[PDB]
């Protein structure tokens, strides 16, 4: 029953930033409050405890603030080991971790580059049918992709996936599919991807027609 | 301290594990767990032996110390696919260290068995073509359980290229695309073959991608 909240969920952020991160509880915690950080891949870190704390070995840059309902974590001065996620965490009741922010590296907007795969011959003879919809090096993160076959729009029938950022030009890349029995996908002729994002000065749709 | 945990693996739905996390070198002992993608979530600890559970797990997993052997355990009853997850064991001071966290042990809660992937090629074409650069790529699809890993070239082709992240199917089976972005005008030129590896399954599959 003690609910955490952090904000935000994405701060996009430059090395030598100051960077600050906001946890709130539902009831007062009093002080007992902490902040973890965590890599992928990797168990969390503690940073700091008892809402100002820091934990022995922690860089001095990581400080804690904050009482009852509300917290801050700040890092005066970003590095690059510091682009992770960040959760707080109460223990006042047992613990309960707020939901996580990321803390991403900034730069310039980018449109995504899309591309559109019909099936393969020899994908349709196991009886299914994946479309592929490719979003490239984009920034920032939000994007939209609507599936439209013959022009309706879908729903329920895709799943998306994104890379992390790319450690060279920190975009970007996104895949969705839209997964459709072979019987289900010989009914329609026309399959469109269409994506919606900050850099493209309106929507950019790919599409092609069944055997086309 | 070291904490050194164990017993996660994989189980079918329904089935039961015990995890173990072994203490060398007063207390409250914490399990938490991470499902893939999601935030880290309290799920038992143990402060007199008083032990407690979040509401998830109650009535299900079990808490509990041997003393003597210095270590601490988990048993799970009646798991779901929900389950599935990174289990961390967390020890709390009640050394200057106020936490110790042990690295995590990995519980998959599935009754697929072992499947070398599909590759389906993603062939670039006027659809896959934008202003001098080309996509291709492989998907790879339906697999257990993970890794799989892809190459392009058999690894003389890096720059360009994105592997996502797998995704979970409805049926139980992980699937991802890898693709990478050429010149155009290396379509007819140049050959790409993807170099899938799935070790569990002993598959290790090379597919050309041809442009249409
Ligand atoms: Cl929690």
């Amino acid at each position: 029953d003690i609910q955490m909240t952090q904000s935000p969920s994405t701060l996009s952020a430059s090395v030598g930033d100051r960077v600050t991160i906001t946890c709130r509880a539902s009831q007062s915690i009093s002080s007992w409050l902490a902040w973890y950080q965590q890599k992928p891949g990797k168990a969390p870190k503690l940073l700091i405890y008892k809402a100002s704390t820091l934990e022995s070995g922690v860089p001095s840059r990581f400080s804690g603030s904050g009482s009852g309902t509300e917290f801050t974590l700040t890092i005066s001065s970003l590095q690059p080991d510091d682009f992770a996620t960040y959760y707080c965490q109460q223990y006042n009741t047992y613990w309960t971790f707020g939901q996580g922010t990321k803390v991403e590296i900034k730069r310039t907007v980018a449109a995504p580059s899309v591309f559109i795969f019909p099936p393969s011959d020899e994908q349709l003879k196991s009886g299914t049918a994946s479309v592929v919809c490719l979003l490239n090096n984009f920034y920032p993160r939000e994007a939209k992709v609507q599936w439209k076959v013959d022009n309706a729009l879908q729903s329920g029938n895709s799943q998306e996936s994104v890379t992390e950022q790319d450690s060279k030009d920190s975009t970007y890349s996104l895949s969705s599919t839209l997964t459709l029995s072979k019987a289900d996908y010989e009914k329609h002729k026309v399959y469109a991807c269409e994506v919606t994002h900050q850099g493209l000065s309106s929507p950019v749709t790919k599409s092609f027609n069944r055997g086309e | 301290v070291q904490l050194l945990e164990s017993g996660g693996g994989l189980v079918q739905p329904g089935g039961s594990l015990r995890l173990s996390c072994a203490a060398s070198g007063h207390y409250i002992m914490m399990w938490v767990r991470q499902a893939p993608g999601k935030g880290l979530e309290w799920v038992s600890g143990i402060y007199g032996g008083i032990t407690v559970y979040a509401d998830s797990v109650k009535g299900r997993f079990t808490i509990s110390r041997d003393n003597s052997k210095n270590t601490l355990y988990l048993q799970m009853n009646s798991l779901r696919a929900e389950d599935t997850a990174v289990y961390y064991c967390a020890y709390r001071r009640i050394r200057d260290e106020f936490d110790i966290w042990g690295q995590g042990t990995m519980v998959t809660v599935s009754s697929a068995s072992t499947k070398g992937p599909s590759v389906f090629p993603l062939a670039p074409s006027s659809k896959s073509t934008s202003g001098g650069t080309a996509a291709l790529g492989c998907l790879v699809k339906d697999y257990f359980p993970e890794p799989v890993t892809v190459s392009w070239n058999s690894g003389a082709l890096t720059s360009g290229v994105h592997t996502f992240p797998a995704v979970l199917q409805s049926s139980g089976l992980y699937s991802l695309s890898s693709v990478v972005t050429v010149p155009s005008s290396s379509l007819g030129t140049q050959t790409y073959i993807c170099n899938v590896n799935h070790k569990p399954s002993n598959t290790k599959v090379d597919k050309r991608v041809e442009p249409k």
